[PDB]
């Protein structure tokens, strides 16, 4: 649902992301499980201190999932149908968590790359974790 | 209750560390712009539309300044958050009427913002600690609806 | 995207509900101001005081949508396509804040219909209410 | 802030003034029908699956007396209600775990079925007055996270 103007400039951001989709994946769920504390009854078995290991690969994990939803661009719904079915039937998480991820995503990836994260590719991530999470509350089973 | 004491005085420590100048204007204009909607209540400033029009705005960067230091006095003055926050408040809720999530969009812009002021000087604890703050001057600037 | 049983509770209910609907969207409007008073900047040239006839009259007018949109049960988007693209393009309208009309109007529903209003009929006409806010947040213009 | 000390004293009042037995049990039924993902939190009551066990279930029945009673304290002793919710407060964040929009579920759910308990003795005062009521409960009630 985007241009293929600011497509073009998530595909090449996303790019200078590249191998660090685990590392920020990683610290995703860091900044998620320390500034979002309910998110941890879903995380039960993991050591919730700092640094889990754990913790860095289900963030490489969620991460290469939302890498696989940049690679299926416009087909979103289509691409993240099955994780829909997983997370609101298998493991019932409210559905505007996906949101709070998002924006924590976009915290760090604006952490990470601040000689790219210009407002107009900001709007453009933002619509698109939006749209992440408007897929992922589209409950298809 | 709330935060450590080291903690917050962590949260005051790390504003003052910031380079205060235009954080506040940027945040503005990243609010403006990654949310277009939320200018149904700036339709009043004029240089709303374009991004490189909203930073030459004397009235946009102005307004940033004037959330700057109104953070800047709650933040100095965080223990009596309800007092500091009294007729920016009166004004928020009677005034304006300004719908309590777009406080949730312009403190996580702002959270954005100074992640991208700062990277390696912002830690996750000090990420969560700034939330919390944010959610608290939310919360003191809407409370006289109810 | 309901049964046909509970689809027949609701058109029952709504049948009980009948030619009352102008007044339970006045008092839907009503609360709605009394409660969540963030909204009244969307409605200016009223008087925000007790009992506004141009309340009551828009009451009506947001309720009678509503049984169109009862009518038009299975194709809720396509109902309110046209006011999904006046809502979130003309009057820009926070798209939450259709789940607190709704949510009111249950609790104005369940005050109104004390006698019919199970635990069942009321969790499918929660749903129903979900769907209308679900298809006005869709904003397709 | 909050209300006037005459709509506190009304919210306490009518609130003495209910049916004072099972609205809440019937408030926690129908939390459960109408969001049945809320019994994640609640797979441990067995009788969880369908109202009618719901409502046969001395688990559930009594939840909902002991919500019952946590609101009759909370009401009574509403001057100081952080005082009043703090075990429940301690139990919900660091024990349980609820997500925040639970609590927003089953006030507006509650404030539903005393809609249908009183019909004419709910004035739309009285409404906004317990919606108040209870999200400075659920904010009294999430405030270890924070
Ligand atoms: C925003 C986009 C998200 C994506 C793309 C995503 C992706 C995934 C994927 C691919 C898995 C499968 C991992 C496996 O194979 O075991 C998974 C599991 C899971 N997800 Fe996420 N997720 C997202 C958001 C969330 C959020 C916000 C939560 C909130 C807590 C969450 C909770 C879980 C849980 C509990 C599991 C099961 C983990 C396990 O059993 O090992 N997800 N997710
Ligand atoms: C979160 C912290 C916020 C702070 C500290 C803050 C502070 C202020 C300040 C200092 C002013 C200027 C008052 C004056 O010059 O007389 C103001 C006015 C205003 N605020 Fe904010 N505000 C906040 C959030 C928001 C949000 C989220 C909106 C949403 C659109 C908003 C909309 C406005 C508007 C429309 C005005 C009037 C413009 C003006 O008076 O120049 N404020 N606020
Ligand atoms: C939940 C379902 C809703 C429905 C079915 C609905 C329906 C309608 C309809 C049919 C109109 C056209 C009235 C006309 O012809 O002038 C309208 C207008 C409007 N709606 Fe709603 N509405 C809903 C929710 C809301 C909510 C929650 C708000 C929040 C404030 C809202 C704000 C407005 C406004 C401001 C107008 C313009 C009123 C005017 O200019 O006279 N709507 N709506
Ligand atoms: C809004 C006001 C609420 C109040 C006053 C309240 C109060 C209580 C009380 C009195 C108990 C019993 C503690 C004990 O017997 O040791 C309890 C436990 C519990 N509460 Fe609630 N609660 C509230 C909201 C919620 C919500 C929204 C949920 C969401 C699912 C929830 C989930 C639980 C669970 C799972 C337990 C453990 C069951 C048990 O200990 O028997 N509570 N809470």
């Amino acid at each position: 649902v985007l241009s293929p103007a600011d497509k073009t400039n998530v595909k090449a951001a996303w790019g200078k992301v590249g191998a660090h989709a685990g590392e920020y994946g990683a610290e995703a769920l860091e900044r998620m499980f320390l500034s979002f504390p309910t998110t941890k009854t879903y995380f039960p078995h993991f050591d919730l201190s700092h640094g889990s290991a754990q913790v860095k690969g289900h963030g490489k994990k969620v991460a290469d999932a939302l890498t696989n939803a940049v690679a299926h661009v416009d087909d979103m719904p289509n691409a993240l149908s099955a994780l829909s079915d997983l997370h609101a039937h298998k493991l019932r998480v409210d559905p505007v968590n996906f949101k709070l991820l998002s924006h924590c995503l976009l915290v760090t990836l604006a952490a990470h790359l601040p000689a790219e994260f210009t407002p107009a590719v900001h709007a453009s991530l933002d619509k698109f974790l939006a749209s992440v999470s408007t897929v992922l509350t589209s409950k298809y089973r | 209750v709330h935060l450590t004491p080291e903690e917050k005085s962590a949260v005051t420590a790390l504003w003052g560390k910031v380079n205060v100048d235009e954080v506040g204007g940027e945040a503005l204009g990243r609010l403006l712009v990654v949310y277009p909607w939320t200018q149904r209540f700036f339709e009043s400033f004029g240089d709303l539309s374009t991004p490189d029009a909203v930073m030459g705005n004397p009235k946009v960067k102005a307004h940033g300044k004037k959330v700057l230091g109104a953070f800047s006095d709650g933040l100095a003055h965080l223990d009596n958050l309800k007092g500091t926050f009294a007729t920016l408040s009166e004004l928020h809720c009677d005034k304006l009427h300004v719908d309590p999530e777009n406080f949730r969009l312009l403190g996580n812009v702002l959270v954005c913002v100074l992640a991208h002021h700062f990277g390696k000087e912002f830690t996750p604890p000090v990420q969560a600690a700034y939330q919390k703050v944010v959610a608290g001057v939310a919360n003191a600037l809407a409370h006289k609806y109810h």
